[PDB]
C-alpha cells in the first residue's frame, strides 16, 4: 500500500 | 525542462529472413513524458503498433518500448522515427539486424 | 535475497483547464504489481500481475480511495509549485514521487525513501535518517522549513518503518508463483579491409545488471570498445552486446567475459567459426 502524503508542498 | 530520448531498435529473438519476429523500439531517458512514436516498413507507417504504459526511472526519466509484429527480408527496411519536444526535429533510427 | 517496495507516482499538467492527469504505479521487487491511472473511464487501482488478484473487493476499494486522495495532493501541489518558480499559466508541468522500502534477506527494514521531482529534477527528499531535509533549490526551502513545523518526517517515517514494511511482508507471502543467466555468444562481421568486428551477445538474462568485457593479453579494452544500453527483450529478459575491431586472423587473441549474478562464475568465451 502507498503513502497518504501530509501537508502539500 | 527538457532530456533528450535515447532510441534503439531491435528484435526480440536473433532476427530470420522470412521468419516471423517481434520488432522493438525503445526510447529512454526523457522529459516532459509526453511522446510520438511510430515505427516504419520502407517509409509508412506500420499500423497496429503496440506501445508500453507510460513509466519513469529512478533517475526520474521516463521511458517506453513501442513494439510490433514483423517478418524480416533482406531488403525491407525498418525504422522507429521519434518526435519529443527535446529535438527540433523528429528523429529516425533504422533497424540494423547485427546490432 | 533483499526485497523492495516502490510507489512511483506523477502528475502533469497540459495548458487548457481541464485538470491535471495523475498516475500511479506499484513495484514489489521492482516489477509492476498495482496501477492507478486517472485517466481511465473509470479509474481505480488495477492488478497488474497476477498473483494480486488474491486480495478482495475490499482492497482495491480501499487503495482507490486513498489514490483520489493522492490526485487531490498532486493537483494542489503542483499550483504551489507554479507559485514557487514564478511561472505563469500556459505551460506543461511534471509533479513525480518515489516511496518505498528496502528489506534486507532477514525481511528488516534496511532503507525507507521519500523523493520529490518538479520538471523531472530534485525537488525535496526525506534523508536516510528520515528525520531531515534535503532540499536543493531556492524554493524547496519553504517547503523544508513548511515540512519541519509541521512534523512531515515523523508522518512519513511512521509509514515505511510500519506499513510499508509490513504490506511487503504480506506481498511477498502471496506471491511464490528467480534470476535467468545469460547466454553468451560471439558473432562475427567484416570491417574495413584488414580488421573485423567481433561483437559479443548476452541474451536471456534477468535482472538487467550485467557487465561485458573484452580482454587481449589480457588487460580489459575499455577504451575503443563499443556497447549498447542493456534493452528488454520484451518477454521479461533482457540483452546486451559488446563489439571490439580486431585485425582479421588473429581473433582467437580476444576473449569476452559476462558478468551476471545469476552466473555460478563469469562467463569466458571468443568466436568460434
Amino acid at each position: 500500500e502507498g503513502p497518504r502524503n501530509q501537508d502539500w508542498l | 525542462i527538457q532530456k533528450t530520448p535515447q532510441i534503439q531498435v531491435y528484435s526480440r529473438h536473433p532476427p530470420e529472413n522470412g521468419k516471423p519476429n517481434i520488432l522493438n523500439c525503445y526510447v529512454t531517458q526523457f522529459h516532459p513524458p509526453h511522446i510520438e512514436i511510430q515505427m516504419l516498413k520502407n517509409g509508412k507507417k506500420i499500423p497496429k503498433v503496440e506501445m508500453s504504459d507510460m513509466s519513469f526511472s529512478k533517475d526520474w526519466s521516463f521511458y517506453i518500448l513501442a513494439h510490433t509484429e514483423f517478418t524480416p527480408t533482406e531488403t525491407d527496411t525498418y525504422a522507429c522515427r521519434v518526435k519529443h519536444d527535446s529535438m527540433a526535429e523528429p528523429k529516425t533510427v533504422y533497424w540494423d539486424r547485427d546490432m | 535475497g533483499p526485497h523492495s517496495m516502490r510507489y512511483f507516482e506523477t502528475a502533469v499538467s497540459r495548458p487548457g483547464l481541464e485538470e491535471p492527469r495523475y498516475i500511479s504505479v506499484g513495484y514489489v521487487d521492482n516489477k509492476e504489481f498495482v496501477r492507478f491511472d486517472s485517466d481511465a473511464e473509470n479509474p481505480r487501482y488495477e492488478p497488474r500481475a497476477p498473483w494480486m488478484e488474491q486480495e478482495g473487493p475490499e482492497y482495491w476499494e480501499r487503495e482507490t480511495q486513498k489514490a483520489k486522495g493522492q490526485e487531490q495532493w498532486f493537483r494542489v501541489s503542483l499550483r504551489n509549485l507554479l507559485g514557487y518558480y514564478n511561472q505563469s499559466a500556459g505551460g506543461s508541468h511534471t509533479l513525480q514521487q518515489m516511496s518505498g522500502c528496502d528489506l534486507g534477506s532477514d525481511w528488516r527494514l534496511l532503507r525507507g525513501y521519500l523523493q520529490f521531482a518538479y520538471e523531472g529534477r530534485d525537488y525535496i527528499a526525506l534523508n536516510e535518517d528520515l528525520k531531515t531535509w534535503t532540499a536543493a533549490d531556492m524554493a524547496a526551502q519553504i517547503t523544508r522549513r513548511k515540512w519541519e513545523q509541521s512534523g512531515a518526517a515523523e508522518h512519513y517515517k511512521a509509514y515505511l518503518e510500519g506499513e510499508c514494511v509490513e504490506w511487503l511482508h504480506r506481498y511477498l507471502k502471496n506471491g511464490n508463483a528467480r534470476t535467468d543467466s545469460p547466454k553468451a555468444h560471439v558473432t562475427h562481421h567484416p570491417r574495413s579491409k584488414g580488421e573485423v568486428t567481433l561483437r559479443c551477445w548476452a541474451l536471456g538474462f534477468y535482472p538487467a545488471d550485467i557487465t561485458l568485457t573484452w580482454q587481449l593479453n589480457g588487460e580489459e579494452l575499455t577504451q575503443d570498445m563499443e556497447l549498447v544500453e542493456t534493452r528488454p527483450a520484451g518477454d521479461g529478459t533482457f540483452q546486451k552486446w559488446a563489439s571490439v575491431v580486431v585485425p582479421l586472423g588473429k581473433e582467437q587473441n580476444y576473449t569476452c567475459r559476462v558478468y551476471h549474478e545469476g552466473l555460478p562464475e563469469p562467463l569466458t568465451l571468443r568466436w568460434e567459426p
